[PDB]
């Protein structure tokens, strides 16, 4: 019942660049015959995961030299050393030491890194009440998120469903709030 | 000069051309069982490996034995089916070919009593009558059985093999051609052994005769002379066993590394193909097992092609004459074999060796299997493959060596011993006196086969008693203490029918390799045709030769019967080993006393080490005959004359 | 060339039972396990079980014994999964992927399935309820609320506004499906443009002019 750790949850990385996936059990995966059964796969969206590594550092036949395995006990390490286009995806590391529970890990995935920015944060009163909050551009509560554009590769929705003051707090890593009236 | 294929069968009627078709079809019956088997072998071979992976995987057997009684019952039907299928075909072959064989007979001797005196030609007639139709007999005979049965184990080994797995049934199919060229040029050299032991001596053999014809010689005073040309021909005949000795020998050790590195190759290769995940345990197995024996039976039956000419050949005369319309119309003795002492301790070394290579071959093959029945790294699999491949090849090679080397050992010590005696029994006999020649229990027919039969049958209670005892224990007594190491039940349960494989080998042997009254009214008439043409005698003396045949047709009516159905019963019981011993050892996989590993092991090591002892022991001469021969020219020997000529 | 083909994405009631499948093709097929796992949305995978595809022994993770089933069959080479009363939090992505026999658990899953969508709820078809979203550069918007099921193809301008358009994915709000969209045009072309919203389970079609307040 090892519980795998993947240390970054997400990783941005940049095109042409080195990126690094870290691995952490909660039991050495070093087996008695002297292996260490940690496997490295990469999935795509809507697509079957397919084996990158295996045993640690052995490559996969077809995958090519970009992708590298290191690592011994309870720390593993998966590394790329020229992030192309076609590497973006969820990376997920899995052991076979301790069975019959085969265990995976949580996955990282690679969002591309670009300047940083601040959201275009907008309020929108009900037009059954709705109050809807637009945070686009950035890097009875329900909450939304878009994927990374292809185009910019920036995030960008809330909706909350009495008190006139009614605002929207956007306290992002770079507060901004705005607020409106009936 | 030989008569027409469909003219050998002129005197077969409905019910001969009835028993050689249902023959026929049974023999090909029959042919086609051992690949089924092998089959049912490798899908057995699947479901433990199968079980044993998924155990080895759940650590921290429920169905085994359901499964395997299945496969029992499938052992046993194809053993009941060979049972009734070899029957069928070794007594209807027998029936045809001795029917035929009287009526070619009696013809013969009609039409020779009807020949004219201007026709009476020489002896020559006598032998004629004698051993041409026993020729046409054994041409005739089961080796047309035999013929059909192997094409039909060869075709079906090789059709089960493409459907089973058709990349390793290619990779065999390229060395089927030399494994087939070896098993013909070892039934060549087994058919060939006994004629090739005559001819080699038929050169002394008149010389003897010749002297033995003997008063000239005892007058003359040359005793000496006579002796050295005896010598000569002597050292000839022993050159030639020697050359036969080392030529047999090293042909046939060339055949047991032929199969090993065919083992060794075709299990790399399966592994292989195992380890890449597209075949199986099983599936090689079942592949091998088949092309390979199927490719060894297609070049088993290459003498049965000879025979069949031999008798075209042998019956052509006998038809002529048959045909012929006249004018008219009316501590002992290992003694004698003591100067031989570093040949018989090279001899029973590797007599050892080559016994021990059995065992060896049980524990490498189980091995081997059983990597496949245990789950382990692929590169552990892989190299732990590799190795065992290797050691096939190492058993290869070292059967090659100790088998010619024990082979050349003890013949070559047989030689010099039955030179020796030959030459001692002839030196005392021209020392001895007329009257111990006058005796009529000294004729000289009597003193010639002692001197060709006697003194080659004394190596027989030395040299060959002493490999094949050898040979057997360390074959067979280290199998079996191994297999009470490994598994004692299984083997306790084996023990039980060690005898019957042993007699089944045995007798397959005897089977493959073909193993009075009548002659003397024949030869008596053909001597004193003169008289008996003048009182015309012809359809009497016909009359007593067909009264004198009636007790050997019928004897051979029975034997053919017996030796059908003791033929099928050991034939059928190699098949109910495997379900009785693989039904056991299910039982025991599953209850957690015993692997699959350790099943194979024993039995590889019982079951086919008691084949192997029953065919070894097929090959030992006659203990007691070859005591009595040995009495006899020590006796020869050691006689000191009254009248001494020396 | 290996493959795994996995049955498409199906759509479930409450309570109910579904059988998902996993047609292998180019290579042997009694030679592997065929293991299933199970993907949460934000969750790591979680191995359910494995069957082997030679004769058919399952073995279970403990948490999935009972509600869940293994069969094989081996001519036209699939394995099959089957749930047994389905529930919300059976609603996940589930793998198939093959394992040497000879191997286990000594060699990775080298190949997997492309994944089968299983979403399980009691709702009933649902008509969207589109409202516009105004201000009191531009920014503006009109929200689906109450629909079910998947999908709605909500549109701008019937694509002659593919520029500046942000659809979040629709989440799920008691039962049923809320989807939003944005759009940012420049300060003269508004107030002087309309979403289209089609839900084509419910065969709806609602065309709305965002007015201002
Ligand atoms: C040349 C090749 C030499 C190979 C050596 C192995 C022996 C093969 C012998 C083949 C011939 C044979 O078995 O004899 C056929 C013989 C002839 O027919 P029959 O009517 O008896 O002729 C005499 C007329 N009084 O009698 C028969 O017809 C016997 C029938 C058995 C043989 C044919 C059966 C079919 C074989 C293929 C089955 C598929
Ligand atoms: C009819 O021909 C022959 C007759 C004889 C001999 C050789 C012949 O032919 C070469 C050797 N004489 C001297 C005694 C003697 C010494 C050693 C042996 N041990 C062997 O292993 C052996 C040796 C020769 C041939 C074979 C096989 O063919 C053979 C075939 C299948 C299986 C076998 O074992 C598993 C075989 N084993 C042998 C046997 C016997 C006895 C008479
Ligand atoms: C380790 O694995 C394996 C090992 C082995 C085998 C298979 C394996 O794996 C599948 C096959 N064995 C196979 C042995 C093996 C070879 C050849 C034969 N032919 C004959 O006897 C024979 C055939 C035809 C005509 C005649 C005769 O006119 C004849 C006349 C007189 C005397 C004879 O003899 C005593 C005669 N004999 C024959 C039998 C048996 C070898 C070892
Ligand atoms: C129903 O079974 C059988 C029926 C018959 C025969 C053999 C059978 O069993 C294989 C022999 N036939 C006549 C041709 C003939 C002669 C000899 C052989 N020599 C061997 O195969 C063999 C030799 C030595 C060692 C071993 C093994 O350590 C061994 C271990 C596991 C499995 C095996 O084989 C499936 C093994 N084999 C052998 C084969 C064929 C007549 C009927
Ligand atoms: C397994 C099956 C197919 C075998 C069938 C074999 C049959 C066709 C054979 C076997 C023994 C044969 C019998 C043997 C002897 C005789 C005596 C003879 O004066 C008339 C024919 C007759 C009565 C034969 C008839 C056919 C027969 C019964
Ligand atoms: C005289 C008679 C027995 C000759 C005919 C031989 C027959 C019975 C043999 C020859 C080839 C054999 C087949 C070879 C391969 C296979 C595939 C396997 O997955 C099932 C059995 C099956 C389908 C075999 C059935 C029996 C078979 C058809
Ligand atoms: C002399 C013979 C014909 C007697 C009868 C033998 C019968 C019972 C045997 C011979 C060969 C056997 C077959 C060999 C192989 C297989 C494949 C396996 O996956 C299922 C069983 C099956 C299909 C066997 C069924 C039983 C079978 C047909
Ligand atoms: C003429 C003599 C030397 C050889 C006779 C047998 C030949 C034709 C056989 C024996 C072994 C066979 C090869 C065995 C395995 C493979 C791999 C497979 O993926 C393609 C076919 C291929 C490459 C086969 C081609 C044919 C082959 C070379
Ligand atoms: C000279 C006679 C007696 C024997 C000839 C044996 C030949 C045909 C055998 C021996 C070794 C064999 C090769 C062994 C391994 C491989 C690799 C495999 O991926 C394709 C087939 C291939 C390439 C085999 C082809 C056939 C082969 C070359
Ligand atoms: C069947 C007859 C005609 C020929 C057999 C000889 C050839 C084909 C076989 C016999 C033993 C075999 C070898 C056994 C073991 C090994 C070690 C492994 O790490 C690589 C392959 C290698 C080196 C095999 C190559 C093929 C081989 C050399
Ligand atoms: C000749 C008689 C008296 C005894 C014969 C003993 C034989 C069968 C025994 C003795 C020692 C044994 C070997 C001991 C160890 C190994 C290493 C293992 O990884 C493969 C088997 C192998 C290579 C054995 C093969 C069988 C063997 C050679
Ligand atoms: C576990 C141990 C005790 C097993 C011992 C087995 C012994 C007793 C067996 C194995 C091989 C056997 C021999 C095999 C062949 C022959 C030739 C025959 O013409 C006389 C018996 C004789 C000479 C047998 C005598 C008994 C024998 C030597
Ligand atoms: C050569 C023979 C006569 C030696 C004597 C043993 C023979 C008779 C065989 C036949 C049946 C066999 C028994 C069959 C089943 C079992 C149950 C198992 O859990 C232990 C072994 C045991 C008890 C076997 C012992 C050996 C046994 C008794
Ligand atoms: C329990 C142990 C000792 C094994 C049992 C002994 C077995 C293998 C022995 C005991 C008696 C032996 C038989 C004794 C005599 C002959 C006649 C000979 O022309 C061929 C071998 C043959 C047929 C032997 C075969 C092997 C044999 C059956
Ligand atoms: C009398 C002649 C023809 C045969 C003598 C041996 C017979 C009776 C023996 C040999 C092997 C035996 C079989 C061995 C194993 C099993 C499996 C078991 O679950 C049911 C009985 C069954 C199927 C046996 C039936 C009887 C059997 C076929
Ligand atoms: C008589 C001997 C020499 C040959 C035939 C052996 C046969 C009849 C033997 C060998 C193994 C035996 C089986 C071994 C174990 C069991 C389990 C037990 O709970 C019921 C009987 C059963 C199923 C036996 C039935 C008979 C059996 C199949």
């Amino acid at each position: 019942q090892v519980v795998m750790t993947q240390s970054p949850l997400s990783l941005p990385v940049s095109l042409g660049d080195q990126a690094s996936i870290s691995c952490r059990s909660s039991q050495s995966l070093l087996h008695s015959n002297g292996n260490t059964y940690l496997h490295w796969y990469l999935q795509k969206p809507g697509q079957s995961p397919k084996l990158l590594i295996y045993k640690v550092s052995n490559r996969f036949s077809g995958v090519p030299d970009r992708f590298s395995g290191s690592g011994s006990g309870t720390d593993f390490t998966l590394k790329i050393s020229r992030v192309e286009a076609e590497d973006l995806g969820v990376y997920f590391c899995s052991q076979s030491t301790h069975i019959p529970p085969w265990t995976f890990g949580g996955g990282t995935k690679l969002d591309i890194k670009r300047a940083d920015a601040a959201p275009t944060v907008s309020i929108f009163p009900p037009s059954g009440l709705s109050v809807v909050c637009f945070l686009n551009n950035f890097y009875g509560v329900l909450n939304s998120w878009t994927d990374q554009d292809s185009k910019d590769s920036t995030y960008s929705s809330s909706t909350l469903t009495r008190h006139n003051s009614y605002t929207c707090e956007a306290t992002h890593k770079t507060p901004i709030v705005k607020s409106f009236n009936r | 000069p030989t008569v027409s294929v469909f003219s050998m069968f002129r005197y077969s009627n409905w019910l001969d051309k009835l028993y050689m078709v249902v023959g026929t079809l049974a023999a090909i019956i029959h042919g086609a069982g051992l690949p089924l088997m092998m089959l049912v072998f490798g899908e057995m071979t699947d479901i433990f490996a199968n079980a044993g992976n998924l155990e080895d995987l759940m650590s921290n057997f429920m169905n085994l034995e359901e499964d395997m009684t299945r496969y029992a019952y499938y052992y046993s039907g194809i053993g009941a089916g060979v049972l009734v299928a070899a029957y069928i075909q070794v007594s209807f072959w027998c029936l045809a070919a001795g029917r035929q064989i009287h009526k070619i007979r009696k013809q013969f001797f009609h039409a020779i009593m009807r020949q004219e005196i201007g026709w009476f030609h020489d002896g020559e007639l006598n032998t004629r009558l004698t051993d041409d139709v026993s020729k046409i007999n054994e041409g005739i005979g089961d080796k047309i059985g035999m013929f059909f049965q192997s094409m039909a184990t060869f075709f079906t080994g090789f059709i089960v093999g493409f459907t089973r797995g058709w990349k390793l049934t290619l990779v065999i199919l390229a060395i089927s051609p030399v494994l087939g060229l070896s098993a013909a040029v070892w039934a060549k050299i087994l058919s060939s052994f006994t004629d090739k032991e005559l001819l080699a001596y038929a050169k002394a053999g008149a010389v003897a005769e010749e002297v033995l014809a003997i008063r000239t010689v005892i007058a003359f005073g040359g005793q000496k002379k006579e002796l050295e040309r005896y010598n000569k021909n002597l050292e000839e005949a022993k050159r030639i066993g020697i050359k036969k000795a080392i030529t047999a020998n090293i042909s046939i050790g060339a055949a047991f590394l032929l199969i090993y590195a065919s083992y060794a190759l075709a299990f790399w290769y399966g592994t292989t193909l195992v380890l890449s995940g597209e075949y199986s345990i099983g599936q090689v197995l079942t592949v091998f097992f088949s092309v390979l024996i199927g490719a060894f039976s297609v070049g088993q039956a290459s003498p049965s092609i000879e025979a069949f000419a031999n008798a075209r050949g042998a019956a052509y005369e006998i038809f002529k004459i048959i045909d012929n319309k006249p004018s008219i119309d009316s501590w002992r003795i290992m003694k004698l074999n003591l100067t031989e002492w570093p040949y018989f301790v090279v001899g029973v070394f590797c007599a050892i060796i080559n016994g021990g290579l059995q065992p060896a071959f049980a524990i490498i093959f189980s091995k081997i299997i059983g990597v496949f029945t245990r789950i382990d790294d692929p590169e552990t699999k892989r190299q732990n493959s590799n190795l065992f491949s290797l050691l096939f090849l190492a058993l290869g090679i070292i059967s090659f060596i100790t088998f010619f080397l024990q082979g050349f050992t003890f013949g070559k010590a047989g030689e010099i011993l039955t030179k020796r005696l030959r030459y001692m029994v002839f030196r005392s006999m021209l020392r001895q006196d007329v009257s111990w020649f006058d005796d009529p229990k000294n004729t000289t027919g009597a003193l010639t086969t002692r001197l060709a039969n006697d003194a080659a049958q004394v190596k027989g209670a030395i040299g060959s008693r002493l490999a094949v005892i050898t040979q057997n224990i360390a074959n067979l007594g280290t199998g079996i203490i191994i297999s009470f190491i490994y598994g004692w039940q299984l083997t306790l349960l084996l023990l039980a029918i060690v005898p019957i494989i042993a007699i089944a080998g045995v007798v397959e042997m005897k089977m493959l390799s073909g193993q009075e009254g009548s002659g003397k009214i024949a030869t008596e008439a053909i001597e004193n045709f003169r008289t008996v043409v003048s009182l015309t005698q012809e359809q009497k003396f016909e009359h007593m030769y067909a009264q004198s045949l009636q007790v050997p047709y019928r004897n051979s009516l029975r034997k053919a019967h017996i030796f059908g159905i003791t033929f099928s019963f050991t034939q059928a019981m190699m098949y109910f080993s495997y379900a009785g011993c693989f039904r056991f050892g299910a039982y025991l996989v599953a209850h957690k006393l015993m692997s699959f590993e350790d099943v194979l092991l024993v039995f590889s090591a019982v079951v086919f080490g008691a084949m192997a002892v029953g065919q070894v022991s097929s090959f030992a001469p006659d203990y007691a005959k070859a005591k009595i021969s040995a009495a006899h020219i020590i006796m020869i020997i050691e006689k000191t004359p009254l009248i001494d000529s020396y | 060339e290996v493959q795994l083909q996995e049955s498409g994405p199906e759509l479930v009631k409450t309570g109910a039972s579904v059988k998902i499948s996993c047609k292998a093709s180019g290579y042997s097929f009694s030679n592997y396990y065929i293991h299933w796992v199970k993907q949460s949305h934000g969750k790591s995978l979680e191995w359910i079980g494995f069957i082997s595809c030679y004769n058919g022994a399952t073995f279970y993770n403990q948490k999935f014994k009972g509600k869940a089933t293994f069969t094989v069959d081996n001519s036209s080479s699939t394995a099959y999964m089957k749930f047994n009363s389905l529930t919300f939090e059976d609603s996940a992505v589930y793998y198939c992927a093959r394992l040497p026999i000879q191997f286990g658990n000594f060699y990775p899953m080298d190949y997997w399935g492309q994944g089968t969508t299983v979403t399980v709820s009691s709702a009933k078809t649902t008509a969207p309820s589109v409202y516009p979203l105004a201000p009191v550069s531009v920014t503006l918007g009109c929200l689906v609320k109450g629909y079910f099921p998947e999908p709605v193809t909500l549109t701008w301008n019937s694509g002659s506004l593919s520029s500046g358009v942000h659809t979040f994915p629709a989440v799920l709000q008691s039962d049923l499906y809320t989807l939003s969209s944005s759009v940012t045009v420049t300060s003269s072309t508004w107030p002087s443009i309309t979403c289209n919203v089609a839900h084509p389970a419910s065969s709806t079609k609602v065309d709305k002019k965002i007015e201002p307040r």
